[PDB]
Order: C-alpha cells, then structure tokens, then sequence
C-alpha cells in the first residue's frame, strides 16, 4: 500500500475546505513535507535536505506575515460547499492520476548495468558544485547579481526612508 | 523453543538497540532537568532538589509523571489538533536530529554524506512547530511569544548554518563522522576559537536560552507559549526544549572538541589493552570509553548551559537582531574567505578520505 | 556517495517499494562458445589488501585489457573477453601466492581492514608485515604512481593520521617481527 | 580620539566577552562554597525569648 | 561546446557517447543533409527512455499471452524482498532460507 | 466599491420603516414630517430614533446636527451626503 | 569544598550516553561478526571446535557506489553484505547468481496527485492531448515494420 | 576639531582610526576577511620558498597507457 | 477534473493564497527536474533544479515586501 496516495487525498480535501489564511500556510507545509519525503526515498536524498533547508526559513517568514495582515474577515464568515460535492469531486479526481499516456514506459521496469570505471567516488552535491563553478560560472554570478536586486528592492519597497 | 526463541531475539536485536538508543537520549535529556538544579542552586549557594527520590534522583520521574497525571486544559475533546500538533513537531524534530549523532565510529543509526544538512534541516522544523501555538489563539502572551520566535529564528539561523559550513569547508565533508574523524591530530577549538564562542552563542538563541530566552520570559510574558498549556503537551515541549539543549552540546563538543575522540591516546590504549579483542566485552568498554569522552564534553556544555544562566541577564530581543546582523554576520562571513585562502596558499585543500 | 540508482541495492526497503523493485535472477550460463574462467573469490577486505600486488604482477595485464576497451569503440563487453580471462587469472594467481607463501601475513592485513572501516592508514603494521613477506616470496614491491619512491605514505615514518583503536593481533605480531628479526 | 585604550584593546575585550568571562568565573566560586540551606523539619532556625506566636 | 549528460560522478554518463556521436555527425562538414544523423538521433532518444525496447517488451508479453505460455515459465525469476535474498535462492553450497542482514553494513 | 449606492427613495423607504417600529402617533411619514409635532417624541424618543437610524444606515449623526434635527427630510438629506461604505480588508476588493 | 550531590546527576547523565555507546558498539559489532561466519544457521551460531579466534569486523562509514557494488558482490559469495573470504576461486553458484534490479521509472506520486501541483500547461497536454503520443507510436510501429525490409 | 570625522583622501591614518575605535563590527571583520586574499597572493612564495604543489590526484579514470596494445603478450590463456 | 480547472476550487481566498499556489506550482516544476535528472544520471538537470530552488525563493521575498508595503498603505494614519 502506497500510503502516499492517502496523504494526498487528505492534503486535497483540506484544500478545498480550507477557509482561513492560517490554513493555506499549513497547506503548504502540509505539501512540501510529501515533496521532501518522496524525494527522500525516490529520488534525491540530496534535493530533499535542501528543499527542507530552504522552504521551512521561507514558510516562517510568510507565517510572520499572517500575523501582521490578518483581518477578522474569515473567521465569521460561512462557507456552504456541501459534504456530498466535496467527496464526489475527490473520488472524480482520484479515477485519473495518469500524468503519461505512454502505457510502455508506464508499464515496463527496466534497470542499468554498473561500471567500475569511477575510481574517483564522490557525492553528487560535489559534481554540482564542480561544474557550478566552474562551467557555468556565470549562472552562479547572475544568481549572485539577482539575489543583490532582491536585497535593493526588498528596501526600496518597504522602507518608510 | 530454543532455536525459535533464540533466532526470534535476532529478529528483534535492532530494535532494542534502536529503543537503547532511545532510553540513552531519555537519560540524560531527564537528568538534565535534576542537573541544572543542581548545578544552579550551589552557584546560587542552595541545595536544589535533593528530596524526591534518594538525594534527588527520582525528581525527572515526579515531575513527568505529575504532568502526566493533570487534566488537558482545551475548549473541547475534539481540540486536540490545536495544542498538540505543535508540541509533537518540535518534538518529533528534535528527536530526528538525533539520528545523525554518532557515539562511536560508525554508531549512527543515520550515516551519509549529507548527515550535516539533514541535521540543519532537521532542527529548522523544530523552529516551525513552536509558533504553530499561536494559532490565531485569543491568548495574548502565546501571540506575543510567537512574534519573538520569528524574531530569533532570523538571528541565529543565518550565524549557525554559516559556522557549520565553515567547520565543513574546512574538512571538504558534509558527513558529522568525516568532521570528528578530521580532528586526530588537532581540535578545532585551537584554530577555530571565535566560532565556538560564535556556535554556542547560536545554539543558546536557537534554544531560547538565557540570555536570549526572550520567547519565555517568565518576568514579561509570564511563560510565552507554554501560557496556555498544561498536562502532556507542556511536558512534550520542556522535553523537546532539554532534548535541544543535550544536542547543541554534543554538536559543540563534535564540531570543536573532537566528538569521541580520547583525551589521551595514551591512555586509551592502557585501558582497552587489558581487554581480549576477541572476546565481546573489549567492545562494551570501548563502547562505554568512546562514548565517555563525548558525554564528558558534552556535560561540560550541559553545564555551561546552566552557568550561563546563572550568571548573564536576559537580553531584549531586538539587540539580539542587531548583534547577529551586525556583528557575528559579518565575523562569519569573513572566515568563510579566510579559511580557503589560507589552505590555499599552504596547497592544503581537503579531501575525502 | 549513497545515491539511489537502478544499478544495486539502495539504502532502504521504502526505496524498493515506492520504485516497484524486482530483483531478477538469470539462471543461464555464460554461451558454451565462450571459454570458461573461474571467477575471483576474495570479498572486499582481502581484494583491497591485495590490490597493490594484483597491480604489481598483472601490469601487463590489467594495462592490455583497458586498452583493449579503449579501441572497441563501444563495443567493449564483447571484444574483450579474452583479454579480461588473462586478467581473471592473473588476479586469482596472486591471491593463490598469498594463502601459499604469505597466509598468515595476508589474513592479519585484511582482519585489520575488517576491523578499521577498510582504511589503508589504520592498518600500516600488518601491512607493512605483509609487504616484507611477499617480497621475499614473490618479488613484488608496493608502488605508487606519480610520487618519489621516498614519498610514499605507506612509508611514512610518523604519518599524521593514525587509527584512535589498535589492532591487537597486529601490535603482537610487530612485536615478535622486531626482536627476532631486527635485532 | 580622548581614550585611554587602543583601538585593538577595546576590541579584544569586547570580542572576547572579557567581563561577561569574569562574571562566569565569580559565580563558578560560589558552585564551591557551603550553601546556607537548613534541613527543615529536622533543623530549625534561630528563635528569640521576645517571639510572637501561638497564644 | 558545453558539457551535457554528466554523470554523479563528474565523467560521461551511460547516453553522452550516444550524444557526443551525434553532434559530431550534424557539425561534419562531409555531410550534405542531416539525413546520415537520422538513426544517431533515436540511438540518443532510446538511451534515456528505452521507449521502442518497452515496446518491445510489450509486445513479447501480449503474444505470450495469447498462446498461453506461463509467465512464470517463459520469464526471470525475481525476488521483491531485500531481506529474502537468502544464500538458498543465491544457491550457495550450504544454504539456507533464513533472512540476510540488511540493517546495518 | 468603495462609493454610495444610495437614492433618495430608498433612504427615505428605510426610514419610515425604523419609524414605523416605534410608538409614533401617525404612520403616515414624509419627508416634511417633524419629530416633535407629527410623530410626537419627547426628547429622549427623538434620541432613541436617531440612534435607531443610524444603526439602519451604518451612519453617525455629529452632535451639532443631532440637537438640531426637526424633520424627517433632514435625516434623508444627511444620510445620503455623509453615507460611505466601510472599508474593506486587502483581500476583499482584489482577488 | 566540591558538593558530590551536585555531580551526582552529571553521573547519571555521564552513564546515559555510556549505556547508548555499550549497547551500540558491541550488539552491532557482533551482529556483522556473527553473518560474516557463514551462509546458514547452523555455521552463524555454533562455534566449531577446530576454528580459531573470533576476528570482529566493526561497523562501517563514510561508504561509496564502489562499497554498494562490493557489499551485492560479497552477497553472492557468502550470503552476506559483510562476508569474509579470501579465497582465490568462487563457487560455481557464483557465475550465475547476479542480481539485477528492476524498477520503474514514473514520476513522484505528489507530482501526479496533488491537486494544485500537477496543473501546468505541458502537464495537461501531455495527459489529455494525444498530439505527442500520436507522433512517438510512429516510432514505435516502424520497428515492427521494418524487419522484413 | 578634537573630535571631527576624519576625510578618507586627506588624512588616511586618522580614518581608519575613526572607524576602529566606533565601528569595531566593521573594521574588524573587513581585516579579518582580507586576509583571505592577501594570502592566496602570497602563494607564489610559498612555491618558490618553502615547498611545490602536490601532484595531481589521478581523478581522470584509469591512468591508460600512451601506447600501442602489445601484440605479443601471452600467458593464462584459455 | 484538471480541464474543468478543478484547481480553482483549490486557491484560497485571499491575495496571500495565491501566493502559496505560485510556489506549489513552481515547486512541480523543481520535482519534475529532478526526476528526469535522476533517471538520466545527469547532473545539469540538478544544477537547473539547484538554480529553480534559488530564484523561486526570491521571486518569493519580492512579492512579500510588495503585500507588506501595500499593507502598511492601508494602515496609514499611525497618529500613535
Ligand atoms: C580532585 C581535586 C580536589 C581534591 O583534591 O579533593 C577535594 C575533594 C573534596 O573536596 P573537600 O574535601 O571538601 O575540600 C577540602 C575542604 O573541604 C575545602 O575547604 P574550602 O572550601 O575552605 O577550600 C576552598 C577551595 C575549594 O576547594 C577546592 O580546592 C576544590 C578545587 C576546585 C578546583 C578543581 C575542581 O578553594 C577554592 O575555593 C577554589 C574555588 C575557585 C575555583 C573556581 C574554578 C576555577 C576553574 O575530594 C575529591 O576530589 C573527591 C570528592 C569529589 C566527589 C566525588 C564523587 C562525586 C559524585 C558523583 C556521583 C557518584
Ligand atoms: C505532528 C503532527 C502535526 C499535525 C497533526 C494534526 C493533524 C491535522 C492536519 C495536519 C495536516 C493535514 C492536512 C491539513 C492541511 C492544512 C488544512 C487545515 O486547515 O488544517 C486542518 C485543521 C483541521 O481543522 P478542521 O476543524 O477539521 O477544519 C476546519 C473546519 N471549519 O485545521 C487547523 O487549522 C489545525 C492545524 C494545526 C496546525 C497544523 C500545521 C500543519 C502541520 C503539517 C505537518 C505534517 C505535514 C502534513 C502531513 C499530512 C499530509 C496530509
Ligand atoms: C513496530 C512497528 C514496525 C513497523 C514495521 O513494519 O517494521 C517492520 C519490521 C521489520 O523487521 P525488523 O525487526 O525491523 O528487522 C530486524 C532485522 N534484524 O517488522 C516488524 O514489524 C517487527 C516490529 C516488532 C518490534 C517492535 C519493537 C520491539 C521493541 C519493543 C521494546
Ligand atoms: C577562526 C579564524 C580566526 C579569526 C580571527 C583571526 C585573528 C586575527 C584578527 C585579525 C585582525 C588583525 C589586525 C589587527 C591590527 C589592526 C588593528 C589596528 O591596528 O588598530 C586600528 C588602527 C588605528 O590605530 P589605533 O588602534 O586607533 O591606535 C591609536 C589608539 N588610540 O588602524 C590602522 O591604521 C591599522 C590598519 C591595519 C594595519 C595592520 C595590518
Ligand atoms: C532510580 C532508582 C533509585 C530509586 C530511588 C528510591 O528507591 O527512592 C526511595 C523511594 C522514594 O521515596 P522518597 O520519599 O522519594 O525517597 C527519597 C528520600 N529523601 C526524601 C530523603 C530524599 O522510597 C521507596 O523505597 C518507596 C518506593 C518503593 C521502591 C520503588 C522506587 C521507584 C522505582 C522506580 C525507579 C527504579
Ligand atoms: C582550549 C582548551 C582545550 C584544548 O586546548 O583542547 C585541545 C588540546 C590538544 O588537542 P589537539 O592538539 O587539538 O589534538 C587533540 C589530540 N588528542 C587526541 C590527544 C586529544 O586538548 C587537550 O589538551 C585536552
Ligand atoms: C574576530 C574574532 C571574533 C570573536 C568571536 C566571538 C564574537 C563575540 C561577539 C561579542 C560582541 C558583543 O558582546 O556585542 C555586544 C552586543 C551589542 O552591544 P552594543 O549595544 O554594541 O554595546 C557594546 C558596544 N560598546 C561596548 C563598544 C559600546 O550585545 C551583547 O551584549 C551580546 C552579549 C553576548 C553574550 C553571550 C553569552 C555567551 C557566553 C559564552 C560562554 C561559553
Ligand atoms: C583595511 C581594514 C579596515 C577597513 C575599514 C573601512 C571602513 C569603511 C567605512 O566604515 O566607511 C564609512 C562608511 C560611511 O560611514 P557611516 O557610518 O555611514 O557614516 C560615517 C560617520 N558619520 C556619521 C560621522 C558621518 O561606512 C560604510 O560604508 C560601511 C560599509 C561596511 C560594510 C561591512 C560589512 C561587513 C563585511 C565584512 C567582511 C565579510
Ligand atoms: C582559555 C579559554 C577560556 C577563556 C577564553 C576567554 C577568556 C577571556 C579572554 C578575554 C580577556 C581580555 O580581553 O582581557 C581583558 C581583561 C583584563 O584586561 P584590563 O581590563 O585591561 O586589565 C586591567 C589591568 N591589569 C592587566 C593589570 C589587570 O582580562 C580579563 O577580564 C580576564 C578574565 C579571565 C578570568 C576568568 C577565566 C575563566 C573564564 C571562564 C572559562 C570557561
Ligand atoms: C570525568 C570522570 O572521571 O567521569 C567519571 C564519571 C562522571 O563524572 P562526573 O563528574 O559526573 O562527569 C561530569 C562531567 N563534568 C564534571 C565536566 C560536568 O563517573 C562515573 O560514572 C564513574
């Protein structure tokens, strides 16, 4: 049992019945926390830890930011939906979760043959890094020049002075 | 039986270690609380608790045990999501980044090459699960308790993240057993004096402790976020906050004393030689040694933990934006490009190995 | 490097599940029209203690096959059969020279490797041991490429990284080899 | 300009933490000395002939 | 001419050769269309995602079914639990059925 | 959005309705009808009116032109030329 | 005048991280020793008489890819990710027990079932327009026709 | 002027003690970090001085040798 | 169900909602990157996937400062 699929179902009914502000930033939190533990054990172990090292600092900010804008609008308010359309539209939903319509490379496993030929063993942050700055060191000087503007224009906009 | 009890103990052996690993943690984490008592009322020249259990030992267990005992204080039955779901993500946080800390070589129940960011990692969501109390909640002091945990977050996350990569720069490993295995011949407390200082400093604001505990300031917010709790989820937040308190100490004493390393190779080797290396109990006292040497360092940090708060004032939380932005910040950012210039005029680059 | 692949075992059965993995096993031999060879028999520890002398004799070799995969222009795994069976057998001479002329030399090295996480500098008196044995037996010297021969780090006088647990049979049989042999 | 201290002093004790260090050192003394502290209801503190209590 | 397909480990991965082959056919000189690097493109194409072998694959399995073959008959034997790759189903000389140690290496 | 959707009939309408509620000697309301003389409201009614109106017209009466009112024309009069809609959160008006 | 009951917890807390380190170091210690003895049981166990010193192989760290292709090599000559053996020659068991894993290659559950992230112009093509798979099952098909030539 | 804010171009000295004795988080820090590049300047003293660079690890693969394959390598043959 | 743009359904119902939909979309594109960089063995897809991370955070900040300016706007006065 592939208890991913249930964490998404719970995850997609809170976000249809979600009517607060407070309850948006924890769909997120709610979103990222399958992200990094899929990649986890899938993918990327690497990605997963810099997706929790970078998001959690950005989603405090943003919870920070509840705090100084909430307005009393949506906790008095009411909200219909209905149970019936709510589950009727996630048991739609759920028939059709196939993103690919090539059954062949859906359907058929296939596997790679290892090579002894890296003597030279390293982790893959290393080979990221090593072209990083190295091959596409202007990227990495674009992004240093882009954070730069954020850091001017987070100030231009905000600052009363 | 026989053969099925015996080889069924084979199929439950990792367990038990996984549950003694989790009774080691509980230990030290309950004896803390008895310690910093203790280490504070002789500073302050009491005794401290000396009278529940023989001379005070039984007083982690009365105190959990009378929380555990008290009435859950919530508007409904059906409200447990709102004060509970916070204790358990700091909780749970605290406890993961316990996965990564090896009492000896290879004894980590979690080893990889990024052991470093996942312990960061780890700890970040800790910081999310504390203001998840102030969830829109009527208490006034939870509220203003929430602001200032942001407010230290911002401080030390930037100072503490940069301090452990400077400590992984200089070993070219993101793995925390690569770090201590790097410190044979040197420990980095001699050539990295200021980024202890700088890493114990970080470890307090994240731990809110004084003098940065701003967030539960008895005397102004008369207990922040904990105002509002009682019974399980208070205990599941002072356990997670003592259980943060056991970590930032051991990860001074791997970043900076050597983590298991002996104090004395000499020594080290005086002792395991009386023991046959072919028989199992060389490895239970090697066992107890290596992990010794951590836990003395590591209760050395315990206690600065305690000596701190007996002897520094608590400090406004907006001087300690200021004193993080504008002064450790640029100190941590300057040995960021210190330290590979250096290695680099000596061609002594590091490599894994 | 622990990065999960389609190419071995990953890190955990969570990685299995969620990627569905089947271990598959081929019960075919090898085609009767390729000759036979019998495969190396040495685990880890032994093979990494051997790696220096399985360079020293199968040079020629090791050298001839790799250039063999060189001019297949990707067609390698097939043209170079018969080049990899000499390099098989090579291998397998030395590790028969070793449990022959050098046993208990050989076994204590890579008992010390076993015991010290499979690393070359915890393991420098059992090595050093084994180095004298097999060249008195089998004329084979440890070399590594690119340095001054008196640069060599397995032949350091007071290496700056050394192992925190000492291997005990290892310190006993240094011992007997210093008041009987240098006197 | 009119201090009696280096630039290079004032920061060595200001980098350093040097009275925050002294502060620590004093409390540490105390850690060694008796503690005033008297086991109630086994011992009692001092009473006079002029206390007022139960009529 | 930058570095594409690099593999965990800095050098070329299993699909550069098949894209290095390709462009040194397009930027040949000796070719007057881009016809000759037909076949060298799906070569490349087939490397990453082996759609024409799934296909393949596909096919093999349907008309097996459709005569009747076993597919447990025709096809590889697997094992889907890590821990049961036990020295019996290895075929060790004195094996065993019990679980192998995967807990810790 | 943030402008009156107001007409003289409506107010008026809303008006004779919130006095209607109350013990007034004739239900016939215009907008010459004066408080104390057709209605007949004593000082006390006259305030608890006003403060009945302007809880109906989400409006405020000051305090020069409250003591002053003689008409039920006059309050339309002021509704319609001071009535503004509340302010709305940030999320109201865009999204 | 060093107050004992002030250290007394220290020693508690001093023996809790002995009590994780004991356990640690010796149960996982002996638990590779003991799989490394042999490929069943009976040899894993018992000990025999005209065997020698027990010889202990200590956990490992700081492993790479070389270390996952030697532990799945180790497999098929002992029966375990930690086997010992030296000898010059393999069993025959071993030229035909490869382990070849087979998996497939799908995208991430989260990327094809929650409810905002799978949203994306090229995602919906890709799920409910048949203009690119029309053009890849050419491919496809010229396979089959083109063996006869 | 006992206490006036020095001018950079003018008087050098003096500037730099201004921000040393007010700014201790800025001087400071800055000498720290230019230290980084004063050394790796220094470099090729230590090339010429003390002791050469270390040999290139062999990190390119297999080291192949510059040569033809030997035609007339024989021995464990089939 | 995506045709019918069940997904609007989905988006809560204040501007900073929108917001958390802009990364969670963006955020698909990361894991799509990823995932054909790990099949590939091919790390320039993790270098593109590492320079997504970096930018989407701060297209994230630049949109923050501009919700908290336009906020103060509104409480302007501050007579206090
Ligand atoms: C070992 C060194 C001490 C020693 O030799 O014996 C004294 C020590 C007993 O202290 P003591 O007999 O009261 O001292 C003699 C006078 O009473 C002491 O009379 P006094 O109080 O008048 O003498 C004062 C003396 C304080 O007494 C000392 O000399 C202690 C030395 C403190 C520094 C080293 C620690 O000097 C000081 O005040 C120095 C304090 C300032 C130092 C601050 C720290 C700087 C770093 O004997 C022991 O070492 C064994 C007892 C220690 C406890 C063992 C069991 C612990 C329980 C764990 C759970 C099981
Ligand atoms: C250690 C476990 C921590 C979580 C345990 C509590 C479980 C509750 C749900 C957790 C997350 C599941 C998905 C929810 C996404 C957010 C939607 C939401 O608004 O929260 C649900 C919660 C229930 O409120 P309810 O009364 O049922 O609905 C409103 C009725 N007018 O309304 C609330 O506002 C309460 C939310 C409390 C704070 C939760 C913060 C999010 C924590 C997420 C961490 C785990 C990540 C998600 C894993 C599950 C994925 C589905
Ligand atoms: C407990 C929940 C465990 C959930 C689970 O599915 O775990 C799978 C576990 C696998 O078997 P395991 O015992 O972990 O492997 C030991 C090999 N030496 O198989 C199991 O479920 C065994 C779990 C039983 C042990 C529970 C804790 C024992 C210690 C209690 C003291
Ligand atoms: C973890 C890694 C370790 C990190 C820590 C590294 C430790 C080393 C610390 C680096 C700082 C070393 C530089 C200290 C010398 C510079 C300070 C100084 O000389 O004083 C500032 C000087 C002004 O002179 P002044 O001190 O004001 O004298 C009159 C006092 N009434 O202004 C000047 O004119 C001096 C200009 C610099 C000249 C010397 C170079
Ligand atoms: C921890 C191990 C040391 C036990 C301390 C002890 O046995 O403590 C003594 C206990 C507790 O009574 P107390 O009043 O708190 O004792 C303190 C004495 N003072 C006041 C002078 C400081 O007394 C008893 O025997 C009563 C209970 C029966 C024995 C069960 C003890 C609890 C077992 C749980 C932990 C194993
Ligand atoms: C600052 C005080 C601590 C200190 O000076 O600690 C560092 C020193 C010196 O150890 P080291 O040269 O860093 O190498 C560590 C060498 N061992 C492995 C023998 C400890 O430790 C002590 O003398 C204790
Ligand atoms: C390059 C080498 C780096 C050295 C490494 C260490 C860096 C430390 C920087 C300190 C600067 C400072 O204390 O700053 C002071 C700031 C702000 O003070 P202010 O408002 O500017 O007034 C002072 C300016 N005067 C004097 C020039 C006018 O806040 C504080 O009081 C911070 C107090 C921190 C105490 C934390 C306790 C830690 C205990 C550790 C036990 C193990
Ligand atoms: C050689 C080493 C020493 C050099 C010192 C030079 C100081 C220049 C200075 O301070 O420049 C002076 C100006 C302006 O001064 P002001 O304070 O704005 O006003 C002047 C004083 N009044 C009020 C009397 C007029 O400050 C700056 O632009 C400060 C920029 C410093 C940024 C440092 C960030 C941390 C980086 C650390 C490395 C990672
Ligand atoms: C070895 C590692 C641990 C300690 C590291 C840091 C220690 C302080 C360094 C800065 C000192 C400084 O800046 O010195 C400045 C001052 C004194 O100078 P002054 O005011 O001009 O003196 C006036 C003129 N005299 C020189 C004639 C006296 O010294 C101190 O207050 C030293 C206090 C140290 C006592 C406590 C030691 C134990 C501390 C706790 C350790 C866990
Ligand atoms: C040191 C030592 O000899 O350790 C013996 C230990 C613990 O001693 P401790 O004083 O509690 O260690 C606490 C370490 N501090 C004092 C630095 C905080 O005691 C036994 O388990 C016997």
């Amino acid at each position: 049992m592939n208890l991913e699929i249930l964490d998404l179902s719970i995850l997609g009914f809170y976000s249809l019945i979600s009517s607060n502000s407070f309850e948006s930033i924890a769909i997120l939190v709610a979103t990222i926390m399958p992200v990094i533990t899929e990649l986890w054990y899938n993918y990327s172990q690497l990605f997963a830890l810099l997706y929790t090292l970078i998001y959690v600092g950005a989603v405090v900010i943003l919870f920070v930011f509840i705090l100084s804008v909430i307005n009393e609008k949506e906790e008095y308010e009411y909200e219909y939906s209905g149970l019936f359309i709510l589950i009727l539209v996630l048991l739609l939903d759920d028939l059709d979760d196939n993103e690919s319509n090539d059954n062949d490379y859906n359907n058929v496993y296939i596997t790679d043959y290892a090579d002894w030929f890296n003597n030279y063993n390293e982790s893959d942050l290393s080979v990221i890094g090593n072209l990083l700055f190295t091959e596409y060191a202007l990227l990495l000087l674009i992004i240093s020049f882009i954070l730069l503007m954020s850091i001017i224009g987070l100030i231009l906009i905000v600052k009363k002075d | 039986m026989l053969n099925n009890l015996f080889d069924f103990i084979e199929y439950i052996e990792y367990w038990l270690i996984i549950v003694a690993f989790v009774a080691s943690v509980l230990i030290v984490v309950a004896y803390l609380t008895v310690a910093e008592r203790k280490t504070m009322g002789y500073m302050q020249r009491r005794l401290g608790p000396n009278a529940v259990g023989y001379y005070g030992v039984l007083m982690a267990v009365a105190d959990a045990l009378k929380l555990l005992s008290k009435e859950i204080v919530l508007p409904h039955n059906g409200d447990i999501i709102y004060v509970m779901s916070g204790p358990l993500i700091s909780l749970f946080s605290v406890l993961l980044s316990w996965a990564v800390i090896p009492f000896g070589p290879g004894l980590s129940l979690l080893d990889s090459e990024y052991s470093i960011i996942y312990l960061l990692a780890s700890g970040s969501i800790g910081v999310f699960g504390t203001v998840i109390v102030g969830w829109m909640s009527n208490s006034k002091y939870t509220v203003l308790a929430t602001v200032r945990t942001t407010a230290q977050l911002i401080s030390y996350e930037l100072v503490l993240t940069t301090v452990v990569f400077i400590i992984a720069l200089i070993v070219s490993s993101l793995n925390i057993n690569v770090i201590i295995e790097s410190q044979y011949n040197i420990w980095y407390i001699i050539p990295f004096f200021p980024l202890c200082l700088i890493f114990f400093i970080s470890a307090l604001a994240e731990t809110a402790r004084p003098p940065f505990d701003n967030v539960e300031a008895e005397s102004e917010l008369v207990s922040g976020h904990m105002t509002e709790l009682s019974a399980s989820p208070f205990v599941i937040f002072f356990l997670s906050e003592y259980c943060s308190m056991v970590l930032m100490s051991t990860l001074t004493a791997i970043f900076f004393f050597g983590g298991y390393l002996p104090f004395s190779n000499t020594i080290h080797h005086l002792i395991l030689n009386l023991f046959d290396q072919h028989s199992i109990y060389y490895f239970i006292i090697e066992g107890i040694l290596l992990s010794g040497y951590l836990a003395i360092k590591a209760n050395f940090f315990m206690f600065s933990f305690v000596w701190i708060r007996a002897a520094a004032p608590r400090l406004r939380y907006d001087l300690l934006i200021l004193f993080c932005w504008y002064v450790l910040l640029p100190i941590v950012f300057a040995i960021v490009v210190f330290a590979p210039g250096i290695l680099y005029c000596f061609d002594a680059l590091p490599v894994i190995i | 490097s622990s990065t999960h692949t389609n190419d071995s075992l990953n890190s955990s059965n969570y990685v299995d599940k969620l990627k569905d993995t089947h271990f598959v096993f081929e019960n075919d031999k090898l085609p009767s029209e390729i000759p036979d060879v019998e495969e190396v028999g040495a685990t880890t520890a032994p093979l990494l203690s051997a790696a220096y002398f399985i360079g020293a004799k199968c040079q020629d070799y090791n050298d001839d096959f790799m250039l063999c995969q060189k001019e297949a222009k990707g067609n390698g795994p097939i043209d170079c059969l018969k080049e990899g069976r000499r390099v098989t057998r090579c291998a397998s001479g030395v590790l028969k020279d070793l449990n022959t002329h050098c046993s208990d030399e050989f076994r204590l090295h890579w008992q010390c490797l076993s015991f010290s996480n499979l690393e070359y500098k915890n393991c420098r008196k059992a090595e050093s041991l084994l180095n004298k044995c097999v060249f008195e037996k089998m004329n084979l010297v440890k070399k590594i490429p690119g340095i001054p021969e008196d640069r060599q780090i397995h032949l350091k006088q007071n290496p700056v990284l050394k192992p925190v647990a000492l291997h005990q049979d290892s310190e006993v049989a240094f011992k007997k080899a210093q008041n009987e042999n240098s006197i | 300009e009119e201090s009696s201290e280096s630039a290079l002093s004032k920061a060595t004790k200001w980098y350093l933490l040097s009275e925050i260090f002294r502060g620590l050192y004093i409390t540490l003394e105390m850690y060694f000395r008796a503690p005033y502290t008297i086991y109630y209801p086994f011992e009692k503190g001092p009473v006079s002939p002029r206390f007022r209590g139960e009529h | 001419a930058p570095l594409q397909q690099v593999g965990r480990h800095g050098g070329p991965n299993k699909c550069f050769g098949e894209f290095q082959r390709v462009v040194e056919c397009m930027t040949n000189a000796k070719h007057d269309s881009y016809e000759p690097c037909n076949n060298l493109k799906n070569d490349y194409l087939e490397c990453r995602k082996h759609k024409v072998e799934r296909y393949k694959a596909f096919l093999m399995q349907k008309h097996a079914e459709e005569l009747g073959k076993d597919p447990e008959e025709i096809g590889a034997p697997f094992v889907r639990k890590r821990r049961f790759l036990t020295s019996k189903t290895l075929g060790l000389v004195d094996g065993d059925d019990y679980e192998i140690g995967v807990e810790k290496i | 959005q943030s402008a009156s959707t107001l007409t003289k009939e409506d107010v008026l309408t809303r008006s004779v309705s919130v006095l209607r509620g109350f013990e007034v000697k004739t239900k016939d309301i215009d907008l010459q009808t004066t408080f104390v003389q057709d209605l007949g409201m004593d000082s006390l009614d006259l305030n608890d009116a006003l403060v009945a109106l302007e809880e109906e017209f989400d409006v405020v009466f000051d305090d020069k032109t409250a003591n002053e009112i003689k008409t039920v024309g006059e309050v339309v009069d002021f509704v319609l030329a001071n009535y503004l809609p509340t302010e709305q959160s940030i999320n109201h008006t865009i999204r | 005048m060093i107050p004992f009951e002030a250290l007394i917890p220290y020693a508690i807390m001093f023996a809790g991280f002995c009590l994780g380190g004991g356990v640690m170091n010796s149960a996982i210690t002996a638990d590779i020793t003991k799989r490394a003895r042999g490929p069943n049981q009976e040899i894993k166990r018992n000990v025999g008489e005209d065997e020698g010193p027990r010889n202990y192989t200590k956990p490992r760290y700081n492993t790479d890819q070389w270390d996952k292709y030697f532990a799945v090599r180790d497999l098929r000559l002992t029966g375990s990710l930690r086997g010992q053996s030296d000898n010059a020659v393999a069993e025959e068991s071993f030229k035909t027990n490869s382990i070849q894993p087979y998996s497939n290659t799908r995208r991430p559950w989260v990327l094809r079932r929650h409810i905002i992230m799978k949203n994306s112009p090229t995602k919906w093509a890709r799920k409910y327009s048949s203009r690119r798979d029309e053009r890849e099952q050419e491919i496809k098909d010229d396979y089959i026709r083109g063996m006869g030539e | 002027a006992i206490g006036d804010y020095p001018v950079y171009y003018k008087q050098p000295i003096r500037w730099l003690s201004y921000h040393a004795h007010t700014r201790p988080h800025v001087f400071y820090a800055i000498a720290v970090a230019a230290l980084g590049p004063v050394f790796m300047m220094a470099t090729p003293l230590r090339r010429k001085f003390l002791y050469d660079d270390h040999e290139p690890l062999p990190a390119n693969g297999y080291p192949l040798p510059n040569r033809s394959r030997d035609k007339t390598l024989t021995g464990y043959d089939d | 169900m995506d045709l019918i743009l069940l997904m609007l359904v989905a988006v809560g119902l204040n501007i900073i909602d929108i917001y958390i939909m802009i990364e969670i979309l963006i955020m698909g594109c990361t894991v799509n990157t990823i995932y054909s960089a790990s099949l590939d063995n091919d790390m320039i897809g993790l270098i593109y996937s590492l320079i997504q991370i970096i930018i989407a955070g701060v297209e994230s900040a630049i949109g923050l400062s501009i919700l908290v300016n336009y906020n103060r706007i509104r409480n302007s006065e501050e007579i206090e």
